[PDB]
């Protein structure tokens, strides 16, 4: 359950930061910062997966 | 999958024809829909052959 919210909320949270500013192909540092945070979630479930 | 969907949708104006991104998404949720079924599939016949 953990994973399944945490991904779920990530999701709705990562379309929501790119309704703030027009459609651009570049990526700005807002969705850096979020890939980045969702790459931790993500190796959270990869550790939880190797233990 | 359903989320994605209407955020799409609401985008776009109401054509008939289907798009290329719709067939994507379409193809996501039957690979889901298919998941769903397999574990139901395992969980139906586990009492008799656990193996299989």
């Amino acid at each position: 359950v953990f994973g399944v919210t945490t991904v779920l909320t990530m999701t709705t949270l990562s379309i929501s930061a790119r309704n703030s500013l027009p459609k651009v192909a570049y990526a700005t540092a807002m969705d850096w910062f979020i890939a980045v945070c969702y790459a931790f979630v993500f190796s959270a479930l990869i550790e939880f997966a190797t233990v | 999958m359903t989320t994605i969907n209407t955020h799409l949708r609401e985008t776009l104006p109401k054509i008939p024809y289907v798009k290329a991104i719709d067939m994507y998404l379409m193809g996501c949720f039957v690979f889901v829909f298919m998941a769903l079924l397999e574990y139901a599939l395992v969980n139906y016949i586990f009492f008799s052959q656990p193996a299989r």
